[PDB]
């Protein structure tokens, strides 16, 4: 809850600005986030979680149809209740 | 004149050549020492990079990237790694004797690494004020080891190392309120005396 | 989005915003380049090279000169010092 300044680098999380756009790097933990001026979240993530990370950006598999596996684990046809 | 020796005692301290302990908790990547300083060729550019190391803990794995003879050999997580072999492989040498990684690079350069944190670069008579960086200038004069990149002496070393970081848009560290007790020992007088 | 999605796959595209009549927003002094290096040579910087072999990234950046200093582009002559 304490507002900090920027940039910021604690706990292996460099919180930087690149190309006038804000960045959050976690290369130890294998991810790089960022945002643009308008607001467009982006998430770069390694190959280490291939068939691991299940969530709202779906699994990191090859397929694209089966990447709605709910918090229970259920292939759903709706992109909404998921 | 004898062979001087930097060091990185613990997580966040630095011992210069002429001999000057000072405090610098950083988190960005920093220039430990180099030769490209003002009016010289710029042969070697040893760097150091820390991650999560403003408060010393079981964390703070270092990353060391050393740039000599157009090469790129670097080390972290126990082993060394070559990213770009340098031209004159003749002077190259690596001696994994005991705890250490002794590491020659020429007639007038050497490095040591205890596999965990310590960085102790060792120079010869050759330079005698040809370098700069965190470890200072290697001149014998001990109070001019705070000559920042903008060519002046500072007094508060937390502002010194902030000049020497590589990524000029990452975080400059925060001036801590000085006190003889760090975070945990602060207001925990009992524990302080078992460590003392 | 379609620009970046193709860029990530190993095949970049160029200059598409020239005629598209839409450029993504950025603060003053900069506009949207494409494939600028992340290691933007700024003003209070150490002249070091061939460590930033990172991949090339999209985003707005300064003109040819006009180095960066605290969130704005400023001409190389007026580089300050610090104490
Ligand atoms: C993925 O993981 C699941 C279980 O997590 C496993 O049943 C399956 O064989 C794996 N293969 C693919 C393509 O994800
Ligand atoms: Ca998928
Ligand atoms: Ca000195």
């Amino acid at each position: 809850d304490q507002r900090v300044s920027m940039p910021y680098a604690s706990k292996g999380l460099y919180l930087e600005t690149e190309a006038g756009y804000y960045k959050l790097s976690g290369e130890a933990y294998g991810f790089v986030a960022r945002i643009d001026g308008s607001g467009n979240f982006q998430v770069l993530l390694s190959d280490r979680y291939f068939n691991k990370t299940c969530g709202l950006c779906g699994n990191f598999n090859i397929f694209a149809e089966d990447d709605f596996m709910t918090q229970e684990g259920t292939l759903t046809s709706d992109p909404y209740d998921f | 004149v004898c062979d001087a020796t930097c060091s990185t005692i613990g997580m966040a301290h630095y011992l210069t050549f002429d001999g000057l302990k000072y405090l610098f908790p950083g988190e960005c990547q920093y220039v430990l020492v180099q030769d490209y300083c003002g009016s010289n060729p710029g042969t070697f550019r040893i760097l150091v990079g820390n991650k999560g190391c403003s408060h010393p803990s079981v964390k703070c794995k270092k990353r060391v990237t050393i740039l000599v003879e157009g090469g790129e050999i670097e080390l972290f997580d126990g082993e060394v790694n070559v990213k770009r072999p340098m031209k004159d492989e003749t002077h190259f040498e690596v001696v994994e004797s005991g705890r250490y990684i002794i590491l020659l690079l020429g007639k007038a350069l050497s490095v040591v690494w205890d596999r965990h944190l310590s960085i102790s670069v060792v120079l010869k008579q050759t330079y005698q004020e040809k370098v700069c960086g965190l470890c200072g200038n290697f001149d014998g004069i001990q109070n001019n080891d705070l000559t920042s990149s903008n060519l002046q002496v500072e007094e508060d070393p937390v502002d010194f190392g902030n000049s020497w970081k590589v990524s000029s848009q990452c975080a400059d560290t925060r001036k801590v309120p000085l006190d003889s007790s760090p975070a945990t020992c602060h207001n925990n007088i009992m524990k302080q005396t078992m460590v003392d | 989005e379609y620009a970046r999605t193709c860029a990530q796959e190993g095949m970049v595209l160029y200059g598409w915003t020239d005629h598209s009549a839409c450029s993504p927003v950025c603060p003053a002094g900069m506009e949207y380049r494409q494939c600028v290096s992340p290691c933007a040579r700024t003003c209070q910087s150490l002249h070091i090279n061939e460590m930033c072999q990172e991949r090339c990234v999209d985003g707005c950046s300064c003109p040819e000169g006009q180095l960066l200093d605290e969130g704005l582009c400023v001409e190389s002559t007026e580089c300050p010092c610090v104490h």
